[PDB]
């Protein structure tokens, strides 16, 4: 808040970072096959196609809002468990 | 070396010394001298300012006689505590401010002799109970020239110092100078007891001796009849068409708080026989 | 084994890590206005301000620019800008926990110039920056 009456306090809010992503891993590396979508527009996923996509986690960036429109996989080998509603992690299952 | 901004925490007698001394010094220019002790870099606090005599040449440095501060000192040596010289003062006791040439006189003279050397400008006119009129500089050297003139650690109170938009001479004269802070320190227990005695002297009436009362009340219905007639002359002739002209002459009329002040003034007043009697 | 879950549990490197991973996946900045900011040259805070603005987009990326491209304009201002230098080292490579500080071996408080005591101060924030928010076995070392 109060900068300068010493100007390296300037740096604390680099500190509060969190990268706007989710993990939806089974086992501590293993990289699932997972790839599931939202229904929302190209121009809202678009950071400087309708569905999203996802990357086999590293994870996968986003907007906080758009996790709360996604769509699990159900035609995937590897369907999490546990509701993905905003970012951090939750349970796979490796069927 | 390396700068970081400077602040002037005020005795706060040294702000009646400066408003005593320059108003004693009427026209003529008065120089007097400051008083002080090396904190920091970025602080001062003064703690005495006295009275240097008055000299008809010139505003001048040689007008200071180091054996009259020797001996002045010297008898307020054992009389509470000494410290440093660490600057001195001039006069504009009409105008605002600008940055002399009596500056440019002494103020090599002591920075030479002292550090810190403040530059003091001063004025009494601009109010009597609510303005800080005094002014404070300090000359720069040539020789940091070679850096840019852009580093501030704190610029909190140089976005406080260059925030009343400096008025004329000052940054006629940038160059040659640099600014510094003058706040007035926690001096609470004068501040109390001049509050007091602003309040109860300043203005009249020492609380046993006001409980004009009733002459006041024959003025006063001589107000509250000519005041009213020229309350009742003006809204007959209120907007009473259907007019949509938009262009006001403001005199807004009211006259009420006279009325209601005083009044309660008569009727708390006309309270005292059975108030203070029984 | 759950034993040596336990152990690695509290240590929790993978969430720092895959952060990291993430950012350096994840560039998805811009170097250009930072020219068309980098070209706005003054001796005041600006400095601390370019370095911690691409400290923000590489805070956990390993990844300098600013502390590479220039010498004269980084080293312009003096006994900050030095402070805020070494510290956006601290920043960037935060997110770098245990191998940041062999990172920092060359850049020791004591190592680069006993001349500027802001650059060894600078220093050891930057090692507080190493052990930011999660630190371990050498937050008793910095001691
Ligand atoms: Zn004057």
């Amino acid at each position: 808040t109060q900068f300068w009456f010493w100007f390296p306090l300037s740096h604390f809010l680099s500190l509060a970072y969190t990268p706007t992503c989710v993990i939806g891993l089974n086992k501590d590396l293993k990289m699932p096959k997972v790839q599931y979508k939202s229904n929302c527009k190209p121009s809202t996923f678009a950071y400087p196609t309708a569905k999203a996509k996802k990357k086999e986690k590293n994870p996968a960036r986003v907007m906080p809002a758009q996790l709360k429109v996604l769509t699990m996989p159900e035609t995937c080998r590897y369907q999490p468990f546990k509701p993905l509603s905003i970012g951090g992690i939750i349970i796979l299952k490796d069927t | 070396a390396v700068d970081t901004a400077e602040q002037v925490y005020i005795s706060s007698l040294a702000l009646l010394k400066m408003l005593k001394h320059g108003r004693a010094g009427v026209p003529m220019e008065v120089m007097g001298l400051m008083l002080g002790e090396f904190v920091d870099d970025y602080t001062v606090r003064v703690i005495d300012v006295f009275a240097m005599p008055q000299s008809g040449t010139g505003v001048s440095v040689e007008a200071v006689d180091p054996v009259f501060q020797a001996k002045m000192l010297d008898m307020l040596k054992q009389t509470g505590r000494p410290e440093m010289v660490v600057g001195w003062y001039h006069s504009h006791p009409g105008f605002g401010c600008w940055l002399s040439g009596v500056d440019i006189n002494t103020q090599q003279s002591f920075e030479a002799l002292s550090e810190r050397a403040v530059a003091v400008v001063v004025d009494p006119i601009q109010s009597v109970k609510g303005k800080v009129v005094i002014d404070a500089f300090r000359l720069i050297n040539a020789n940091m020239m070679v850096l840019g003139h852009e580093p501030r650690q704190t610029t909190s109170n140089l976005g406080h110092l260059n925030k009343p938009s400096i008025q004329a001479l000052i940054h006629g004269l940038n160059r040659h100078y640099y600014s510094i802070t003058i706040n007035y320190r926690k001096n609470e227990l004068e501040q109390k007891m001049l509050l007091n005695l602003h309040k109860k002297s300043w203005m009249e009436g020492l609380t046993l001796q006001d409980y004009v009362v009733k002459e006041m009340l024959e003025l006063a219905k001589n107000y509250n009849k000519a005041v009213e007639e020229e309350d009742k002359m003006t809204p007959e002739q209120l907007a009473i068409k259907n007019v949509g002209k938009q262009d006001p002459k403001r005199h807004l009329e009211e006259h009420v708080d006279v009325l209601m002040t005083s009044n309660i003034v008569q009727c708390l007043a006309a309270m005292l026989d059975t108030v203070v009697f029984k | 084994d759950q034993t040596l879950k336990m152990i690695k549990i509290l240590s929790g490197e993978m969430a720092i890590e895959l952060h990291l991973q993430f950012l350096i996946r994840n560039n998805n900045t811009d170097l250009m206005i930072l020219k068309n900011t980098k070209d706005a040259v003054r001796n005041s805070v600006c400095h601390t301000a370019t370095v911690i603005a691409n400290s923000f987009m590489h805070c956990g990326t390993t990844s300098d620019q600013f502390l590479r491209d220039n010498l004269e304009w980084l080293a312009r201002a003096t006994n900050w800008a030095k402070f805020t230098a070494t510290a956006s080292l601290g920043v960037i490579h935060k997110g770098h926990e245990k191998e940041a500080l062999q990172l920092m071996a060359t850049y020791l408080p004591k190592d680069t110039s006993p001349g500027s005591a802001y650059q060894e101060g600078g220093g050891l924030y930057a090692l507080g920056l190493i052990h930011a928010n999660h630190g371990g076995d050498i937050i008793d070392y910095l001691l």
